[PDB]
């Protein structure tokens, strides 16, 4: 199960 | 920005024995960026029916791919893998030696 | 017996694709020759059949990654094998884009002084070679750039340099040389 | 000892259109899921038998989330392009990785989350999973933005829970594939260089996992300094290969033995060339 979001750099 | 050259190993899935079906592999790794061209050759002629794994990479961030195709070892057929990438002045070719 | 000399023609540093001959020059009574390559067997040579081999000339029509390395040779004479020749490093250049060679802060330096020479590229080489140009004397560091402190710089000479980059997986395969860089005094 | 990782790569392509985005997941050395923005139907899809069974809610969520990752990283590609004041015609690469490692006992031993831009490390979550490390000034911007947003907690929450939790789930569904080690089929080969020497090559084939130790001993002792060793490679069937070589003078082969160490071996076997 993958983390929901990617960081907004 | 940083780029890395592709490394190559050409080999068969199983120990080579003439007349017996096998798989020719071309493992290409450590390159950056990911844009790359890789061809499997039989006596200089490029082979179109080939399979490649999904593009992936190491936690060193460099990319790696595997190209393969069913083949039957010959005592006279010469196989090779050709790679072209922005880090190379000319394509890198590696002949297939059943001893490696 | 006399220790043999091992050399390459045109040279030990050849651009990818070019031909080169490694000749082991022992005595005149040499009855046989053995060509060695450290850390990895000189696989080829067994294809360079044969009289040429037994005469001390191992020619490579077109050099490639696989031919590079540090070689040494010995010959047989008077029921005695000679000592090993001094090593010869066979280098193949022109494999990668040439890097950039610059002087910091400038290419002009006061006599008796020193300058930092920086070799930089877009490729992450595992090392760099800085060569002074007779018969080049090189230095290797250990990426995006390498730093070389050269000196003291004298006016009674010509300080010329070129640099190369190489991947750790093949240290005898260099990039194309960088544009020549001369110092001024 | 198990671990789970998710990796992604966002490659901008000016002119070509929108950035390509690919992502995938692994449990140890086995890929179980893949996503490619290029597919006619961009969606997370099964690559391992032990996950094909997951319900449709699973694929709907895995897919929906990854598409959101794609959208975010595409936005990141231009933001970073702004930070480094870069052309709009150049191609750039933003790579992402996140993962958890379990100990023998199966508890979270260490977690990770990192970004790399155009091949170099950019932003990384520290081992404490409570702080960040910027590689340069642009990353310092991203770092402050992460701190001001207190997002670290959100990431470690994932690393300590879901990551470990689902890792266990997968390790059980595929107990046969993931918690089984196939020993290496091994042998030595002889390669004669005329009459004065030869290379002894030790092979380890069809093994899993990939971790393995191959070394040459002379009269019982590591020649580790003069031994040729190739990167371990995939056979293509799910197993791996590796060989180690050593140049020796004719008539000294027997003084050499190959030592092979693998998880699927009761005891490290010892090999020697057979004349």
């Amino acid at each position: 199960r993958i983390i929901p979001r990617h960081l907004q750099l | 920005m940083i780029q890395r050259t592709p490394k190559i190993q050409v080999y068969s899935r199983h120990p080579a024995e003439n007349g017996k079906s096998n798989f020719l592999n071309c493992y290409v790794s450590g390159f950056h960026p990911s844009d790359i061209e890789v061809d499997l050759l039989k006596n200089g002629e490029r082979i179109e029916k080939v399979e490649h794994s999904d593009l992936s990479f190491s936690k060193d961030w460099s990319f790696y791919l595997l190209y393969y195709t069913e083949f039957t070892p010959t005592e006279k057929d010469e196989y090779a893998c050709r790679v072209n990438h922005v880090t190379l002045s000319q394509p890198k070719i590696v002949k297939w030696d059943r001893d490696m | 017996i006399p220790k043999p000399t091992l050399w390459a023609e045109p040279d030990s540093v050849i651009t990818q694709g070019s031909p080169v001959t490694l000749s082991c020059q022992g005595s005149l009574e040499a009855q046989e020759y053995r060509l060695y390559r450290e850390k990895k067997s000189a696989s080829w040579i067994t294809r360079i059949r044969p009289e040429l081999v037994k005469n001390g000339q191992f020619r490579i029509p077109s050099i490639t990654w696989e031919h590079t390395g540090r070689y040494g040779c010995q010959y047989y004479s008077r029921a005695r094998w000679s000592e090993l020749s001094d090593p010869l490093v066979l280098v193949m250049t022109g494999a990668y884009p040439k890097p950039t060679l610059s002087a910091q802060p400038s290419p002009v330096v006061t006599s008796g002084g020193r300058v930092t020479l920086q070799c930089e590229s877009q490729v992450a080489f595992g090392g760099f070679i800085l060569c002074k140009e007779e018969h080049p004397q090189c230095l290797n560091s250990q990426s995006s750039r390498a730093i070389f402190s050269v000196g003291p710089v004298s006016p009674n000479r010509r300080w010329s340099h070129r640099c190369y980059g190489y991947d750790l997986n093949s240290p005898y395969v260099w990039s194309s040389p960088s544009d020549l860089l001369e110092l001024l005094v | 000892s198990h671990s789970m990782r998710y990796f992604s790569a966002a490659v901008s392509r000016p002119g070509r259109g929108e950035p390509r985005f690919i992502a995938m997941g692994y449990v140890d050395d086995t890929q179980f899921v893949r996503f490619d923005s290029d597919s006619a139907s961009p969606r997370m899809e099964p690559r391992a038998p032990w996950v094909e069974q997951e319900g449709p809610e699973y694929w709907e969520e895995e897919t929906r989330n990854t598409k959101a990752h794609a959208q975010t990283d595409r936005m990141n590609l231009q933001t970073l392009r702004g930070y480094y004041n870069q052309s709009e015609a150049s191609s750039h690469t933003l790579q992402w990785m996140i993962g958890c490692d379990l100990g023998s006992d199966g508890r979270l031993l260490r977690g990770y989350e990192q970004y790399a831009y155009d091949g170099k490390d950019y932003l990384a979550l520290n081992e404490d999973l409570r702080s960040w490390t910027a590689a340069d000034t642009a990353a310092q911007i991203s770092k402050r933005k992460c701190e001001a947003a207190n997002v670290a907690e959100q990431r470690r929450a994932y690393l300590e829970g879901t990551c470990v939790e689902w890792l266990h789930r997968y390790l059980e569904n595929g107990k046969e594939m993931l918690q089984r080690a196939d020993p290496p089929k091994t042998h030595v080969t002889h390669h004669p260089v005329f009459d004065y020497e030869a290379t002894l090559r030790c092979w380890a084939l069809g093994f899993y996992p990939a971790e393995i130790i191959l070394t040459w001993q002379r009269d019982g002792e590591d020649q580790t300094q003069d031994v040729e060793l190739v990167e371990t490679r995939p056979a293509g069937d799910g197993t791996f290969q590796k060989w180690a070589a050593v140049v020796v003078p004719s008539g000294e082969e027997q003084r050499y033995t190959c030592h092979v160490q693998h998880e699927g071996l009761p005891e490290p076997l010892m090999l020697r060339w057979k004349q």
